[PDB]
């Protein structure tokens, strides 16, 4: 036969605007297409998007910005007026740590 | 109202996360004291773990054996 | 004439209902790590006139 | 968190319960809802993570993760139904089953307390991937893909298993709580020099690192539309992931293991924005560029600092949604004349100009103009380079030439021109394509207005 | 033959089997291993035809050459030590004796010539019960010997087993081939971890034999021994080559499925010695064994194949012999991770 | 090697000696053996498809049977398992008890008496 | 067996280079034999000659790379006065797998067992180093 | 040079070609029973003097 | 691997031959019968590593 194998021929891509001028590129049935627009527009834009981003912009101060910002106000007051230094060096009391006795 | 309605306070979180770390911790050092206690059964051989059997001593024929000298 | 509409669409109800039941569990997962429950140093307090637990 | 994790286990059963032609709408909707309700994990607090129970906790770093993941699975669902209409129903819902699992396998692998709980995960991604690229992909080297897809994962994740339970066999435990608070400096020996190599390598081949990168062009060319944006946009952020978890326990090693991972890391950066000059397939110049830019996040986080950290988390996040839309602009010129070649059609702004303006929108994101979260990520890794040696801003300047070339090249080649002649079958963009477009690209600028969102825990 | 006849020698071999495993005298383990041999033998040449008679030629000459040994061994350590129960065996040269005969009873490396061309001479149901049931009674010696065991030898063959098993199997096409050659790395897992671990060793020999037999009754299905027969089971019944698809990542090793937990375990066990660089040589070999079962799921479930226009008429039969215990197989082949712990209760 | 097989008392085929019953008996809501219901569901479903039979709705009673199967066994399953694992505890802390000297107590040290040696990030 | 071993191990690295090269070249010598020894079993040569040609080519090619390998080795060892750097095993390795290719006559083949050989010796001196152990004792 | 040719020269493609090779060394047997019992004669040998031997 | 059966019932079916010292006929005795016995009660109940030192 000259053939190697019997086998269906590359059929053509159909179109969806052929059987549907405004098709949505959704689906071949135009009620599913239109309802699966509908939906995602609903749920991605309407939804997910705007009140998502709403819901983010407000979302209350759990970082502790605010409430850092203000510590370091009464801080930074009650150093000036007491004429200590701004910010010490060591973070930790030297009382309470013990070195080597012996550093030779 | 955001945080009143979906979220609670930081002690809630807080002292979970302390339970679970006293868990995780207590776990950690009990699988250390068990390689620690297998290892030394089976090098010493005098615990419960690793004990070989051995030929059962009531098996043994305690008769006169047509010998005096067994 | 609902019949055909359940039949069709109850498969809308699957994931809010596994939804309300995963923070049930999360609910009953939280119940078992009160162990330190107003004990931490940062957090101990006296307990008001009313309530029982600091947090559930 | 099994309030995420268990509304997708209840999408398994909706989709092999829904009607034939119902299982698109009901997919994309409640992927939809379960991607909102993960949006509530982005609030973090400032000194340690949400721990849920003893085996999920949340970070600052993972947060973001998850709700890209999420968010992910409703763009692959509605970039997925056009090429599959022909498809029977069964291989639609076990398609759809595949994208679930991996959904699921990946948002339990970003919040799993133990490394060995993670590994596990982490390796299981590997599985609905591999089919989804051998059985759904196109054209025969497919196959090939695959193979290069799995191996080169496993001969790199394989040691790195040994080297977890040995670790369990020396601390006594695996939880990342326990292993940050109990952590010890590595001595200098070559035992110690071998577990750094085991802990690191693994990681390394998913970033991919330059010279174990060979397995990403093939995978990414020729997987399905869904299986290039899932790879391209979570599955390469999982190395990064998992090599900041795993760096707690390596120093001071690291600060001399380093160094050959960043030369090669820079140098590969330059290499592959290079190759991106010359490329004749569409999909493999995108692929050099998410090469490129993963280098970039390793030098990040090769060099351990806060700022390298937060750029890491911010170039992650960017990257990830700019290659997903990226990778959607390539499908649908493929579509319209299934060819991948980059100057069969030209002059394509002539015939489609709302998808014009949404290349020139990706292709400006992607050279990381000011002020996109593009831009923010390279900039802080360059200034922690620099603060690193000032010479790299050599390298890195380089690369940011080089880079900005190759894209308006793509642009230039496809929207400009005059169009080819013959070519008679390019149809007006759907709906679907200019939704897909749009909830890729809003994000993006959207986090722009709130960057401190995607900068990590470090912030 | 006869279905009582065959039945009785199916009994004869299961109370040789027993007999290996309920008895405390060595002579009676030996008469126990001559009635499995003596009652196996007519079991792999029910079907009769030149390959069956082969094979059962060739399993005969290695099982009675393992015996002779296997009696030499009892009676250098009678010799040397006036004992008959099995014990930690005093004498060295009796324990190398019988680690050499109890390897190549079990097919480990490098006593495994037989073990491919015995498994391709036979049918699958011989070929299942070879693979499965004849495993028990050198392991549960072995088990029993685990003490006395020198590491070097046993882990030693069991690298060569692994080795040996994924080279020979990327080299296949015929299906029971490939079914030897995963038998023979698997086996070569169990006796790595036995002198550490027994528990281990029994965990693995579950699994293993959970997943093979699946895989054999999934073959015996879907009538199969080569793989192009196989790529024709997609347009006859696509749920079986599924399964198949599925139950070969499990045996593969890719988690999470139930395939991967013996291993991990093991080597887990291997890390509470130190024993560092062995366990990583084994999961580097044993990624042979999944190239070549992902070889076969691409034949054979992730594309299609060319068919035939006959095919057609099987389309209208039905399967008329069904294995009742086939769903239970693959599920625990496939879904069985999460209930790892409960390993526990095998010691 | 075996750990567990010569203990002293062990009954050779119990598979739940008496002392068993003095530990409290899982719960009939054990995540494990919903697990094990689920797989005994899977079975079922994959019966139903191997013999071409609606795999949802085909055989109710045969589906249930395979999860009641399943059920049945991993109940025992897990009840001999956490006697295992509470007989190896058990025999752990009898024998660091009866050996204090493998297992010293040595004093404890804070963190501002120990010299750590500080590796700079630069 | 484990008396040459043992041979090879006694001497000091960088000490008396000649001995060591012997011992490594006895090393090599015998397991050349073996590999002959099974490649005979398994695989016929047809004729007595024959099977003596292939048993001494395999040795030959065996005993000079553990020539080459100890002697170079111990030499770099000596030379640099650096013992116990797995750099000296490393360039024996490579001065092996050289060998071999030039026995093969292929520059593919030295190239490939350069690298591979003289990785194998390194890690092997870094076992040693550290006491890495290859067939572990049962410990828990 | 560095991509298509010498970067899957060294892993990939090496790793496949030794792989191939020894898969062919080991698979190709003729079936002979004398061969391969006398290759058990000469590991039963090595076995009682490499292993044995040293106790 | 060693199912007790005999342990469990009481069966005997090969423990009388196991040992020199358990039971000859006629009461014969073996050459080493007082060795093996000595043996034997010293290694009772104390497990093999024990009794091997
Ligand atoms: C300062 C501006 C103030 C604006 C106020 C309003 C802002 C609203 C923003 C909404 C989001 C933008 C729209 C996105 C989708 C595109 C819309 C579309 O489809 O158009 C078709 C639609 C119908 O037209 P058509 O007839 O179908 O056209 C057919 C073709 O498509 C032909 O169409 P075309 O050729 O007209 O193409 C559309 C056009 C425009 O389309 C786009 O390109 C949109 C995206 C711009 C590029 C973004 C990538 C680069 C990174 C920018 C990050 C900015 C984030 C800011 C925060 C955003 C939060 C939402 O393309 C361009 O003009 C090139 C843009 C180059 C921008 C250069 C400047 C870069 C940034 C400079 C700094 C920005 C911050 C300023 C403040 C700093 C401190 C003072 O036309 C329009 O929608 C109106 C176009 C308006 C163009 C504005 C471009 C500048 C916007 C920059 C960001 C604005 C930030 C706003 C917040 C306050 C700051
Ligand atoms: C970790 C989290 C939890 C996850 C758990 C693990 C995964 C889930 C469990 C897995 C086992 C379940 C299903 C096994 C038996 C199904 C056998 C089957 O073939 O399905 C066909 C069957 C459809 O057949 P049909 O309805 O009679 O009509 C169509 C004809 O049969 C026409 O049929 P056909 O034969 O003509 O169609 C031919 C088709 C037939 O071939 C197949 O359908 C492939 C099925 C393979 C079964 C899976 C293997 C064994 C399970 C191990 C899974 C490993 C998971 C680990 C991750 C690795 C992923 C591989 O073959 C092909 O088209 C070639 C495609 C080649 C692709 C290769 C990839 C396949 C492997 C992927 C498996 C992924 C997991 C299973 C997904 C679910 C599948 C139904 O599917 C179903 O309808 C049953 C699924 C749903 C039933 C359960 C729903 C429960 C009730 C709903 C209410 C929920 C209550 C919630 C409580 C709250 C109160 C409201
Ligand atoms: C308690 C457990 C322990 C128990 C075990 C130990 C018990 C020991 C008791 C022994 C008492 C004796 C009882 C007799 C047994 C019956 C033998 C028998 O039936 O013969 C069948 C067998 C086949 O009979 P056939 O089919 O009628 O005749 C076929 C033609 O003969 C040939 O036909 P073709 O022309 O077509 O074939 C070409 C020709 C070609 O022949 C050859 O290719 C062999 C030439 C190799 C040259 C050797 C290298 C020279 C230097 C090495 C020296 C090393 C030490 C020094 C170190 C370095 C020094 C600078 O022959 C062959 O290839 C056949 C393979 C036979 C070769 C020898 C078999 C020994 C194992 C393989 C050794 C391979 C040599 C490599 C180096 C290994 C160490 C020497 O006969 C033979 O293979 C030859 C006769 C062997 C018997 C004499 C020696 C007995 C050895 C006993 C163990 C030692
Ligand atoms: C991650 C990012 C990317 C990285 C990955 C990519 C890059 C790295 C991997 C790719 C490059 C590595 C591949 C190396 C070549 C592999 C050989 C091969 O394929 O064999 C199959 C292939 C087939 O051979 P065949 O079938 O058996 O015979 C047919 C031949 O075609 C017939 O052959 P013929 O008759 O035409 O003539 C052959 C003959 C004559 O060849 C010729 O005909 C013409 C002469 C060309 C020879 C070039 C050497 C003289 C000039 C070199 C000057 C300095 C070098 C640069 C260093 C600068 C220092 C500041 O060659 C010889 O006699 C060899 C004698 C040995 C002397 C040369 C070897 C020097 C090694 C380099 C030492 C470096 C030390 C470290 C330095 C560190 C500081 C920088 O072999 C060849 O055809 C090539 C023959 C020449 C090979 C040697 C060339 C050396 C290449 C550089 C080696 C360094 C890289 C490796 C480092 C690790 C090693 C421990
Ligand atoms: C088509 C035509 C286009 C042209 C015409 C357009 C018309 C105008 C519309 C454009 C608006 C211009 C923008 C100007 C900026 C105003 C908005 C700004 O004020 O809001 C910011 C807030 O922005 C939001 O925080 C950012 C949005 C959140 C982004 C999340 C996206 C939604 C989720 C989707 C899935 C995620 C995918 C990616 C995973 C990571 C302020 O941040 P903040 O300083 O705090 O607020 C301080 C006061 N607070 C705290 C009391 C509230
Ligand atoms: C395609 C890309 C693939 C990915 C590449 C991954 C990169 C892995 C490379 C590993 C980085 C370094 C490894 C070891 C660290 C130092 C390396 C060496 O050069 O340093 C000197 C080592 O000296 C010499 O190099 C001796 C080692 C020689 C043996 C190593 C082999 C080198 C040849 C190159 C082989 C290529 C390897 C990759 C194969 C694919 C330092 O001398 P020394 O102070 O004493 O050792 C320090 C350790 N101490 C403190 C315990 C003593
Ligand atoms: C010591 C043992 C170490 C074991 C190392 C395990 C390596 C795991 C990968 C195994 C690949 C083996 C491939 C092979 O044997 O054949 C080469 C194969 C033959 O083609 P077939 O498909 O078999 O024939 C079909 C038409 N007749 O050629 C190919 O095309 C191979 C294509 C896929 C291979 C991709 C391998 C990628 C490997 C990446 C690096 C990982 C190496 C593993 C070790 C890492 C280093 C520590
Ligand atoms: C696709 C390409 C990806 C490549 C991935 C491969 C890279 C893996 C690198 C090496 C992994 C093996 C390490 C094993 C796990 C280490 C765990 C550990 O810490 O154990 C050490 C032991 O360290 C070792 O044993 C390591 C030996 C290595 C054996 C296998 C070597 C593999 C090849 C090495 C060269 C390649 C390495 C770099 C490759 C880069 C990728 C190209 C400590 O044990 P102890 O004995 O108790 O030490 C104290 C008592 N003395």
């Amino acid at each position: 036969p000259t053939i190697r194998l019997q086998e269906d021929p590359d059929p053509e891509d159909e179109n969806l605007y052929e059987k549907n001028p405004d098709s949505h590129g959704y689906d071949k049935d135009p009620i599913v297409d239109l309802w699966n627009m509908r939906v995602v527009f609903f749920f991605g834009f309407s939804i997910v998007l705007v009140l998502g981003s709403t819901f983010v912009a407000y979302l209350p101060d759990y970082r502790m910005q605010e409430w850092a910002r203000r510590e370091a106000e009464r801080l930074v007051k009650y150093r000036e007026a007491n004429g200590l230094p701004l910010m010490e060096s060591n973070c930790f009391d030297p009382n309470k740590i013990q070195l080597p006795e012996d550093e030779d | 109202w955001i945080a009143r309605t979906f979220y609670d306070g930081p002690e809630k979180n807080y002292e979970k996360t302390m339970a679970i770390l006293q868990i995780e911790a207590e776990k950690a050092e009990l699988r250390l004291k068990e390689l620690e206690v297998r290892r030394l059964m089976r090098a010493r051989g005098d615990g419960p773990w690793y004990q070989y059997p051995t030929i059962d001593k009531a098996l043994i024929d305690h008769s006169p054996k047509t010998t005096p000298d067994n | 004439n609902v019949l055909q509409i359940v039949r069709d669409h109850w498969v809308h109800i699957l994931v809010p209902v596994g939804f309300v039941f995963g923070c049930y569990l999360d609910r009953r997962s939280d119940e078992k790590l009160t162990a330190f429950r107003n004990k931490s140093l940062l957090f101990k307090r006296e307990l008001r006139p009313n309530e029982e637990v600091t947090w559930k | 968190m099994l309030k995420i994790i268990i509304p997708t286990t209840m999408l398994l059963p909706m989709t092999w319960m829904s009607k034939h032609n119902m299982i698109w709408i009901n997919a994309t909707v409640h992927s939809l809802l379960i991607s909102l309700i993960s949006l509530s994990l982005l609030n973090q607090l400032g000194e340690n993570s949400l721990n849920f129970s003893l085996t999920f906790f949340s970070d600052s770093l993972s947060a973001p993760l998850l709700v890209l993941t999420t968010w992910l699975l409703p763009l692959m669902l509605m970039a997925s139904q056009s090429h599959l209409s022909k498809e029977t129903t069964t291989r639609k819902k076990l398609y759809i089953t595949m994208l679930i699992l991996l959904q699921l396998f990946l948002i339990m692998t970003f919040t799993a307390t133990e490394l060995i709980l993670f590994y596990i995960l982490f390796e299981a991604t590997l599985v609905p991937t591999l089919i989804i690229i051998t059985r759904w992909g196109n054209q025969t080297e497919r196959l090939n893909a695959g193979l290069y897809f799995l191996f080169y994962t496993l001969a790199g994740s394989l040691p790195l298993l040994v080297a977890l339970v040995y670790i369990q066999n020396t601390t006594g435990s695996l939880n990342f709580l326990i292993i940050h608070y109990w952590s010890h400096p590595l001595s200098n020996s070559w035992s110690n020099i071998f577990m750094w190599l085991a802990c690191i390598m693994a990681f390394m081949v998913k970033m991919p690192l330059y010279g174990l990168h060979l397995w990403l062009p093939k995978a990414h060319v020729e997987a399905p539309i869904a299986g290039s944006m899932v790879l391209a946009a979570v599955l390469l952020k999982l190395g990064g992931y998992g090599m900041m978890r795993i760096t707690t326990i390596l120093n001071p090693l690291t600060n001399y293991m380093a160094y050959p991972f960043l030369m090669l890391s820079m140098w590969g950066m330059i290499m592959t924005s290079s190759i991106c000059l010359r490329q004749t397939d569409l999909k493999s110049l995108i692929a050099y560029s998410s090469v490129s830019h993963m280098a970039l996040v390793i030098v990040a986080i090769m060099i351990q600092t806060p700022w390298s950290f937060m750029g890491a988390t911010a170039l992650m996040i960017a990257h990830g949604l700019t290659s997903s839309m990226l990778f959607c602009l390539a499908n649908t010129n493929y579509e319209r004349v299934h060819s991948r070649t980059m100057i069969l059609a030209r002059g394509l702004q002539t015939l489609l100009p709302l998808m014009a303006t949404w290349w020139l929108v990706a292709s400006l994101t992607n050279l990381a103009l000011p002020p996109s979260i593009n831009l923010i990520g390279e900039l802080f890794i360059i200034t922690a380079s620099f603060s690193w040696s000032n010479i790299t801003i050599i390298l890195m300047g380089m690369n940011m030439m080089i880079t900005a070339l190759y894209s308006l090249y793509m642009l230039i080649t496809t929207q400009r021109g005059k169009y080819t002649h013959h070519i008679n079958n390019i149809k007006p963009s759907f709906t679907r394509e200019n939704a897909l477009m749009a909830l890729h690209i809003l994000p993006l600028l959207l986090l722009t207005l709130n960057p401190k969102m995607i900068l990590g825990p470090l912030y | 033959m006869n279905p009582i006849i065959y039945t009785t020698l199916i009994m004869t071999v299961m109370s040789g089997t027993m007999l290996v495993m309920i008895s405390s005298h060595w002579l009676l383990i030996w008469i126990g291993f001559e009635m499995n041999l003596l009652a196996m033998i007519p079991v792999l040449m029910k079907n009769f035809n030149p390959r069956a008679t082969e094979a059962a030629t060739k399993y005969f000459l290695t099982q009675a050459t393992a015996s002779m040994m296997l009696m030499m061994a009892i009676i250098i350590n009678l010799l040397y030590s006036g004992q008959w129960t099995i014990t930690k065996m005093f004498n060295p040269v009796a324990m190398t004796m019988m680690t050499m005969a109890l390897a190549m009873k079990l097919g480990l490396s490098p006593f495994h010539f037989w073990v491919p061309e015995v498994t391709q001479g036979i049918s699958l149901q011989a070929g299942l019960l070879l693979l499965t049931w004849q495993k028990l009674a050198p392991l549960s010696v072995l088990c029993q010997i685990s003490q006395s065991i020198n590491p070097n030898l046993m882990l030693t063959m069991a690298m060569l087993s692994i080795l040996i098993g994924g080279w020979g199997g990327l080299n296949q096409t015929q299906l029971r081939k490939i079914m030897a050659y995963s038998s023979i790395a698997h086996m070569g897992w169990m006796t790595a971890v036995l002198p550490y671990n027994t528990t281990m060793t029994i965990l693995n020999l579950l699994i293993y034999i959970t997943m093979t037999l699946a895989m054999f009754m999934l073959l015996i299905h879907s009538s199969a021994t080569t793989t192009l027969s196989l790529s024709h089971t997609w347009n006859k019944m696509p749920v079986i080559t599924s399964l198949m698809m599925v139950t070969l990542l499990s045996m593969g090793g890719l988690p999470p499925l139930s395939g991967f937990m013996p291993k991990w375990m093991i080597i887990q066990e291997m890390t509470k010695n130190e024993s560092i660089i062995m366990p990583t040589l084994m999961a580097m070999t044993a990624l042979l064994n999944l190239y070549f079962y992902m070889r076969l799921a691409y034949s054979s479930s992730l594309t299609m194949f060319p068919s035939t226009n006959n095919m057609k008429m099987k389309w209208q039969f039905e399967h008329t012999k069904q294995m009742k215990l086939l769903p239970t197989m693959i599920v625990l082949s496939t879904l069985v991770l999460p209930m790892t712990p409960a390993l526990s209760s095998l010691n | 090697m075996t750990m567990m097989s010569g203990r002293p008392g062990r009954v050779p085929l119990q598979f739940l000696p008496n002392e068993a019953r003095s530990l409290p008996p899982p719960k009939l809501t054990d995540p494990r053996l919903v697990y094990m219901g689920f797989l005994g569901y899977c079975s079922g479903l994959i019966d139903n498809a191997i013999r071409r039979r609606p795999v949802v709705s085909a055989g109710l009673h045969r589906q249930l049977l395979y999860v009641t199967s399943f059920v049945f066994f991993g109940y025992y399953l897990l009840k001999r398992q956490d006697y295992m694992y509470a007989l190896r505890d058990h025999d752990m802390f009898a024998y660091v008890k009866s050996h204090p000297e493998d297992f010293p107590e040595k004093d404890k040290k804070t963190y501002g008496e120990i010299l750590e040696e500080f590796h700079p990030v630069r | 067996a484990k008396t040459l071993l043992h041979k090879y191990s006694d001497i000091p690295e960088g000490t008396e280079c000649h001995r060591k090269a012997y011992a490594s070249t006895s090393i090599g010598g015998a397991t050349g034999l073996i590999v002959s020894a099974y490649s005979i079993a398994l695989k016929p040569p047809a004729s007595f000659l024959e099977g003596v040609a292939r048993t001494g080519r395999y040795t030959f090619t065996s005993a000079a790379i553990g020539a080459i390998f100890g002697l170079t080795s111990c030499i770099s060892a000596q030379v640099r006065e650096k013992p116990d750097d797995p750099l000296n095993y490393f360039i024996g390795g490579c001065a092996g797998g050289l060998t071999l290719g030039a026995r093969t006559r292929s520059y593919g083949i030295g190239a490939a067992a350069c690298a591979y050989m003289g990785l194998t010796a390194a890690l092997v001196k870094m076992g040693q180093l550290e006491g890495w152990q290859v067939f572990a004792e049962p410990k828990v | 040079l560095l991509d298509l040719i010498w970067l899957e020269t060294i892993l990939p493609k090496t790793t496949s070609f030794i792989q191939m090779k020894m898969s062919i060394m080991v698979s190709n047997q003729k079936g002979l029973i004398k061969l391969y019992f006398l290759s058990f004669l000469i590991t039963i040998m090595i076995s009682m003097t490499l292993f044995n031997y040293h106790e | 691997p060693f199912f007790d059966v005999q342990k469990r019932l009481g069966l005997d079916l090969d423990r009388w031959m196991t040992i020199q010292s358990a039971e000859q006929p006629h009461k014969i005795p073996g050459r080493c019968h007082a060795f093996e016995k000595e043996w034997i009660e010293c290694a009772h109940g104390i497990g093999g590593i024990r009794a091997e030192k």
